[PDB]
């Protein structure tokens, strides 16, 4: 076997557990339709957001 | 404007757990001894 | 794509700038002044569950 060299695990200590995501995000409202990630990997930052 | 709208949670505390069940009184109410045979035979 | 050609051929140019000390100084209302708000940014918070 591959084991699970490969993955995570983090095991459960009860069934059907979950997940959270923290996600940074400017345009006043957190939650909104077009919403953008302040760090978001593939897109960069509005370089002109805090300034001009 | 981050608010506790944006806010997810994990789960709930349960505070308290409840069983209903009934009181039961026979204890004050029947006088009684064990048997200690398949059959019992008391005398008047 | 027309973006891109615009901005490879040296017709548009990526820049980033900072602010005026008179803008920032005053901005939200500061000696009777307005209409200047500052940019404003938060974060989210969500969740993925997992059946087992």
């Amino acid at each position: 076997l591959i084991a699970f060299d490969i993955c995570g695990v983090q095991p459960m200590n009860s069934p059907t557990g979950q997940v959270f995501a923290l996600r940074a995000v400017y345009g006043k409202d957190p939650v909104a339709a077009g919403a953008k990630e302040a760090f978001h990997p593939m897109y960069g930052p509005d370089a002109m957001f805090s300034g001009q | 404007s981050t608010t506790t709208n944006s806010n997810s949670i994990g789960r709930p505390n349960l505070v308290a757990l409840t069983r209903a069940t009934t009181k039961l009184i026979y204890s004050d109410i029947v006088a009684t001894q064990r048997t200690n045979q398949p059959v019992a035979a008391f005398y008047g | 794509a027309e973006i891109k050609k615009q901005m490879e051929a040296g017709a548009l140019v990526e820049i980033a700038e900072g602010m005026a000390t008179s803008i920032a100084e005053l901005q939200e209302g500061f000696n009777g002044s307005t209409d200047n708000p500052w940019n404003e940014m938060g974060f989210r918070i969500d969740k993925q569950v997992i059946e087992a």
